[PDB]
């Protein structure tokens, strides 16, 4: 299980940002498992 | 071949180092250079 991550300053407001931008490895996790679906995690705000 | 001290900057992720031709130019960092070599004439 490969992750490669790249950060970057943008200063739009809502869109995509263009240009060219590699992203370098992160991590190789050798652990070998069968996925098929994924979700993504957000945090929410309360008061 | 010949170990050499490499001005090359190498990423924390990359190990070898491989110029034109596919060859290995580089070794976590050292650059290769062969030896010296060629060839001889008699005149
Ligand atoms: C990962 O799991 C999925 C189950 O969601 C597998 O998909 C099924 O695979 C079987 C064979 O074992 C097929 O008969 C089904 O038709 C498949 N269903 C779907 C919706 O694709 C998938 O094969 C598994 N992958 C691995 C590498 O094990």
């Amino acid at each position: 299980f490969k992750i490669y991550s790249k950060h970057t300053p943008i200063n739009l407001v809502r869109d995509l940002p263009q240009g060219f931008s590699a992203l370098e490895p992160l991590v190789d996790l050798p652990i070998g498992i069968n996925i098929t679906r994924f979700q993504t995690l957000l945090a929410l705000h309360r008061s | 071949g010949v170990l050499t001290e490499s001005n090359k900057k190498f990423l924390p992720f990359q190990q070898f180092g491989r110029d034109i031709a596919d060859t290995t130019d580089a070794v976590r960092i050292l650059d290769i250079t062969p030896c010296s070599f060629g060839g001889v004439s008699v005149i």
